[PDB]
């Protein structure tokens, strides 16, 4: 049995500079003159993956010629000449030298952009929630780069460890940044427990963290 | 133009059966392999199976001998019948032919949504997300919708029917206690918001759902 391992999970890489990705089967392929069976794919956000190279080197007609694959043995790896922001999205290798053919795990490329921090908003639970006896407090942490963050709530002072769920969008299509939501759910009788609720958030642009809180005592 | 259209997707519980459907256009059907390849959660892209032009099958060895590939080169379909389904079946199924003989996938579908499991269908709850009303006095104003409780995926979210595309952030669903959550913000000028109407318009096809949420703020 084959299994292709792919390098890295996440490639994070500036416009303009160059880019590679590595994958390693672990059945190493025949062949110096007679076909190789290696290809590449890129899956374009929220689009179906789409050929790019086959035949380990050659390029599927639409695909730029800053692309290219090299490899040989164990080894193959796909290089883009210089990153346009056009590559932004995830690639796959493949190796059909057997059956079942596989599929390496993926790369995500990312671009990189100036650091930003991200802008804040809390959300008190709206009316009609409440009506129906559930509480959830929103927060939204918007177009923001690096995507790693820090996000931590408090209610009254108190830190809340849990409860506390995250989602993350992509890389955005337009200015490169990324975004993030936290939500605290709860019921409406924990909820009107308290008064105090905090989003507080610290990433690297800054050392001082961005405090958004809002009182139940107010609209 | 080469064409590839798959349906039949569908919430289907564990030990059952579906049948999926590719249809297929702008080619000699006959001349060309057909495979499926389908993409779990993690971003995964796992082959499934294929069918050649001689007419030999291929499986994977976590599907054989539980899916059955086929094609009517007569109507120009391909199909996929799936049994015995597992939870870990469920994923984003799609169909690809060859470039050429039986080398590379091209001009793969948009693919078919199937989801193994025994959960029931129903619909989101949706909930305004207004400023605490705050002065503000800023030169940008965000709102959002929270959709809660619904099953399966997936849900679409609109603002004005598409007129607000910029500074929309539609965030992923996160599963909690077999029932699906995410929310959506979107962002604009103070001047548009409450002198303007901003609606959310939410979409969950699964129940036949298409609902609109207008964000009105807080009085204070």
């Amino acid at each position: 049995d084959v299994v292709v391992t792919q390098t890295p999970l996440s490639l994070p890489v500036s416009l303009g500079d160059q880019a590679s990705i590595s994958c390693r089967s672990s059945e190493v392929i025949v062949t110096r003159n007679g076909y190789t069976p290696i290809e590449w794919y890129l899956q374009k956000p929220g689009q179906s993956p789409k050929l790019l190279i086959y035949k380990a080197y050659k390029r599927f007609p639409g695909v730029p010629d800053r692309f290219s694959g090299s490899g040989s043995g164990t080894d193959f790896t796909l290089k883009i000449s210089r990153v346009e922001a056009e590559d932004l999205g995830v690639y796959y290798c493949f190796d059909g030298s057997t059956v079942p053919p596989k599929f390496g795990g993926g790369t995500k490329l990312e671009i990189k952009r100036a650091d930003a921090a991200p802008t804040v908003s809390i959300f008190p639970p709206s009316s009609e929630q409440l009506t129906s006896g559930g509480a959830s407090v929103v927060c939204f942490l918007n177009n923001f780069y690096p995507k790693d963050i820090n996000v931590k709530w408090k209610i009254d002072g108190s830190e809340r460890q849990n409860g506390v769920l995250n989602s993350w969008t992509d890389q955005d299509s337009k200015d490169s940044t990324y975004s993030m939501s936290s939500t605290l759910t709860l019921t409406k009788d924990e909820y009107e427990r308290h008064n105090s609720y905090t989003c507080e958030a610290t990433h690297k642009t800054s050392t001082s963290p961005i405090v958004k809180s809002f009182n139940r005592d107010e609209c | 133009e080469v064409k590839l259209v798959e349906s039949g997707g569908g919430l289907v519980k564990p030990g059952g059966s579906l049948k999926l459907s590719c249809a297929a256009s702008g080619f000699t059907f006959s001349r060309y392999a057909l495979s499926w390849v389908r993409q779990t959660a993690d971003k995964r892209l796992e082959w499934v199976a294929s069918i050649v032009s001689g007419g030999n099958t291929y499986y994977s060895g976590s599907v054989k001998g539980r899916f059955t590939i086929s094609r009517d080169i007569a109507r120009n379909i391909l199909y996929l019948q799936m049994s015995s389904l597992r939870s870990e079946d469920t994923a984003m199924y799609y169909c690809a032919r060859a470039y050429y003989g039986y080398v590379g996938l091209v001009h793969w579908g948009q693919g078919t949504l199937v989801t193994v499991s025994s959960a029931k269908t129903t619909p989101p709850s949706v909930y305004p997300l207004a400023p605490g009303s705050a002065a503000q006095t800023n030169s940008m104003v965000t709102l959002g919708c929270l959709v809660k409780g619904y099953f399966p995926e997936p849900v679409t979210v609109t603002w004005n029917s598409g007129s607000l595309s910029s500074g929309v952030h539609t965030f992923p669903a996160v599963l909690q206690s077999d029932l699906y959550t995410l929310s959506s913000s979107v962002t604009v000028p103070s001047s548009t918001w409450p002198s303007e109407t901003v609606t959310c318009n939410v979409a969950h096809p699964a129940s036949s759902t298409k609902v609109d949420k207008k964000i009105v703020p807080r009085d204070c």
